[PDB]
């Protein structure tokens, strides 16, 4: 994130929440997550069309 | 009265931004058992700061209440059934 | 192979032999020019590659935000202004050492403890 | 592996490089094109001790020279003699070539023709590369072992 | 082209800034490439900062 | 309970060390590359193995 | 409360909906399938800012892979049907000398990688040596003409379609072939 | 045988020559033886030286580029195998089910081999 020193390779900026669902994660935490679980929500679209023929 | 700039995502690339104004500015010379552990501010090039994150967000989301306590994919739902809801959508 | 081209009409140069004085020139198929060869190295097909760069430094290195900054010394200026990177040979199986940089006085030092470089 | 011949380490390397398809190309490291015409001296220094070797125990003026990776030499096992030696019965009876020895701290291997002699060295540039095979199986490219 | 751009940059920047240069174009510097940036260009998604 | 708040934020830090000796001990050029193929790839295999460790 | 933004069209409140698109006039290169001639390529969308707005791509190519000998760098133009190597083209744009095409190529005499890798490049073009020709192989008298528009209105559109410019493009074409192979040399 | 021888012788021778020587011277013386041885062886080593060191050593080397990638991961202490009854099992979770029930969570019994979901 451009909130980020270029190469940096520590955990903090490649994507790790360190805090718990109950302390609720930061701007950076909360995006990297996001682009994260917004995943599967795309391999299922992508997953279904296929998915469907095989079935048949 | 160039206190704020509109900054593109090219132009992002070749900046730096501190999240908040406050925490990520003073200096180093006790901390909350509660709260959550935010990181540091390793770095003096500071470019520019970011008016407040939240507005990373998208009408929808912006309603969720403490977004920044779930799984990101409930967020997700949440966002396309505030559209299914009902309420007063003007008043004439 | 720094190759050249002739003079006057500027283009490439082929080779060509000479047989009654056995030795080797360069030439115009364009239009008449010779010169002697310069080596009897012709050609070279460098296939296995060994590269460890580091990036021209346009000297305004130090006005790029974008970059860490650092605390160590030069092996000269012993200043303390740094602001590293890394190998701009976009390569996967590329290494992953430190290329500083002072800004009182422009030295390029690593932080390898193998190899040595100058460049 | 075959029955017994199991935990036996080496023994694996041993067929790997008995399989794992392998090309010149895979264990060049260059390719030059020399003009040399005294087929008994090279203008080249590093290469004299060689060509007089070959001397003691018609042709082209027109040299290919191509040095070879030592650290890929043994990763599949291979000999200076084997490699050439192919090269050799690749083309035949038309076509000298020469080496240097195990020992040499640059292996090497010269060789020259026998109307145009550069263009027609160059087919022999590729034809050297891509359709020449050493040790192993086509289509296998790398191959590994495991535990 | 442009020798020494370090200059020409801060003067763009704050050219704009004062609202001679439409505070909505883009101008970058890629200093590692040496390469001078600026866009005018309808269609770019900009934040504030 | 209070105190495993903590027990597991220093479990946590502690992880994060244990990525930065990886860190440097990989920007000193010091890393096996290891069977895993490719320095950089075998550097990962370290750091998110570290970080995992520590969550789970 | 109603904040606008729409229309009202036939009734009904209509809404324009915010079109996301490949940005325009700006180069890119881009790796091939490993089943393909062309190695590497660059392309550029030129789209006049204001004015008809012709879409005619720019694709300067790169064939041989890695490894196979006589890697040439060709680029296709529109209304071309051929490919053609970026040398003719240079030398059609009133660059004839090579070595000064090298100069529109490479910025840096010191940087032997890239220029060895034009060597088998010149080489293709050499069976021309002046804008006469250079401009003949695109397609006598009538081909020779349409060739010089196109090279106006249809090259690198973007810019300038105008005449007096042909440096300016070229340089271009080169900031693209630079470009391109920065790539094939990963850097 | 022739030559063887021649071869063887020659070569050885050459060787011686170479160187060686011385040784050759020684041759012587021686013785033879040786040678015879050578032849066978071859021686060579042985033878070769001097060189069997290197020569020796570059094989060992290559024993390394031989070996395939070891998955490794972690094991819970409170996660159980069907089988090999025992708590020394991985996962990873992804997203098969729509944005309403969330979370499958894939098991492997890092010993016994058997594989699950959990929804
Ligand atoms: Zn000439
Ligand atoms: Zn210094
Ligand atoms: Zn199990």
């Amino acid at each position: 994130l451009p909130h980020f020193s270029k190469d940096d390779y520590s955990p903090e900026s490649k994507g790790f929440v360190e805090n718990s669902y109950l302390r609720g994660l930061t701007p950076q935490e909360f995006f990297f997550h996001a682009m994260g679980g917004r995943e599967g929500l795309i391999d299922t679209a992508v997953k279904t069309a296929e998915t469907g023929y095989i079935q048949r | 009265e160039g206190l704020v700039e509109y900054i593109d995502a090219e132009e992002e690339e070749s900046i730096l931004i501190a999240m908040q104004p406050e925490d990520l500015e003073p200096a180093e010379a006790d901390v909350d058992p509660a709260k959550r552990i935010r990181v540091s501010h390793h770095a003096t090039t500071f470019t520019h700061c970011e008016i407040h994150p939240s507005m990373i967000l998208g009408v929808a989301a912006s309603i969720i209440p403490f977004p920044d306590h779930n799984q990101s994919p409930r967020n997700t739902y949440q966002s396309a059934m505030g559209k299914q809801a009902m309420g007063v959508f003007l008043t004439n | 192979t720094t190759f050249r081209f002739c003079r006057d009409c500027n283009n490439m140069l082929y080779p060509r032999e000479d047989k009654e004085n056995n030795r080797l020139l360069f030439e115009c198929r364009t239009c008449s020019y010779v010169e002697e060869a310069g080596s009897p190295l012709v050609y070279r097909h460098e296939l296995i590659t060994n590269i460890g760069e580091t990036a021209g430094v346009v000297q305004d290195i130090g006005s790029d935000p974008t970059l860490p900054r650092s605390d160590r010394e030069c092996p000269k200026c012993h200043s303390r202004e740094n602001v590293f990177f890394q190998s701009q040979q976009r390569r996967k199986d590329t290494s992953m050492v430190l290329f500083f940089v002072c800004l009182s006085c422009s030295h390029i030092f690593t932080s390898d403890q193998k190899n040595k470089r100058t460049q | 592996l075959e029955p017994g011949h199991a935990a036996d380490q080496e023994q694996a390397k041993l067929i790997r490089s008995a399989i794992e398809h392998t090309t010149l190309k895979s264990v060049t490291i260059a390719s030059e094109i020399y003009y040399d015409p005294d087929p008994r001296s090279t203008v080249i220094p590093e290469d004299e001790e060689i060509i007089q070797l070959h001397f003691s125990l018609q042709q082209s003026p027109w040299l290919l020279r191509l040095e070879l990776d030592r650290a890929a030499m043994n990763d599949k096992d291979l000999t200076m003699g084997q490699v050439g030696e192919r090269i050799k019965q690749t083309f035949k009876n038309d076509l000298f070539v020469i080496w240097s020895e195990d020992n040499d701290e640059k292996l090497i291997i010269r060789c020259r023709v026998v109307a145009e002699e550069d263009h027609m060295l160059k087919k022999i540039e590729n034809t050297m590369l891509e359709n020449i095979t050493l040790r192993g199986v086509e289509n296998i490219e790398r191959v590994v072992m495991m535990k | 082209v442009h020798r020494n751009p370090a200059r020409l940059m801060e003067t763009l920047r704050t050219l704009r800034r004062k609202g001679d240069i439409n505070p909505e174009v883009s101008m970058i510097r890629d200093i590692r490439e040496k390469e001078l940036k600026i866009f005018t260009d309808a269609g770019r998604v900009y934040r504030p900062l | 309970d209070g105190p495993t708040m903590r027990e597991i934020t220093e479990t946590i830090a502690e992880a994060k060390k244990k990525v930065l000796d990886v860190t440097k001990e990989a920007q000193a050029n010091l890393l096996t590359a290891k069977h895993g193929m490719t320095l950089r790839e075998s550097f990962e295999d370290n750091v998110v193995r570290f970080l995992n460790e520590a969550r789970d | 409360f109603d904040m606008g933004g729409y229309f009202i069209i036939n009734g009904s409140e209509k809404v324009l909906i915010a079109q996301e698109r490949s940005a325009g006039n700006i180069v890119q290169v881009f790796k091939k399938a490993a089943p393909s001639p062309i190695s590497h390529v660059a392309e550029i969308r030129s789209a006049l800012e204001k004015g008809s707005r012709f879409i005619s791509t720019l694709q300067v190519k790169l064939y041989g892979r890695e490894g196979s000998s006589a890697r040439t760098i060709k680029a296709t133009l529109p209304y071309i049907k051929q490919d053609i190597p970026i040398v003719i083209i240079f030398r059609a744009l009133g660059i004839i000398p090579d070595g000064e095409i090298l100069e529109h190529i490479c910025y840096d005499v010191n940087d032997w990688q890239m220029l060895e890798m034009l060597k088998p490049c010149v080489e293709d073009g050499f069976v021309i040596q002046d804008r006469e020709t250079a401009l003949d192989f695109i397609g006598k008298e009538k081909r020779i003409q349409y060739a010089k528009d196109i090279l106006q209105k249809e090259f690198l559109p973007h810019i300038t379609q105008l005449e007096g410019f042909e440096s300016r493009k070229a340089f271009f074409l080169g900031y693209m072939i630079n470009r391109l192979l920065l790539c094939a040399l990963d850097r | 045988n022739e030559a063887a021888y021649k071869a063887r012788y020659r070569i050885i021778y050459s060787n011686v020559i170479s160187k060686n020587n011385p040784d050759l011277k020684h041759k012587i013386a021686n013785g033879d033886i040786t040678p015879e041885f050578l032849a066978t062886c071859d021686a060579k080593d042985l033878a070769p030286a001097p060189l069997k060191q290197k020569i020796e050593e570059i094989a060992k080397q290559n024993l390394y580029n031989a070996q395939g990638a070891t998955i490794e991961r972690s094991v819970t202490d409170r996660f159980t195998c069907g089988k090999c009854k025992e708590k020394k099992v991985s996962y990873y979770q992804l997203q098969t089910r729509s944005a309403d029930e969330p979370l499958t969570t894939f098991c492997t019994c890092e010993a016994c081999g058997n594989r699950w979901k959990f929804s």
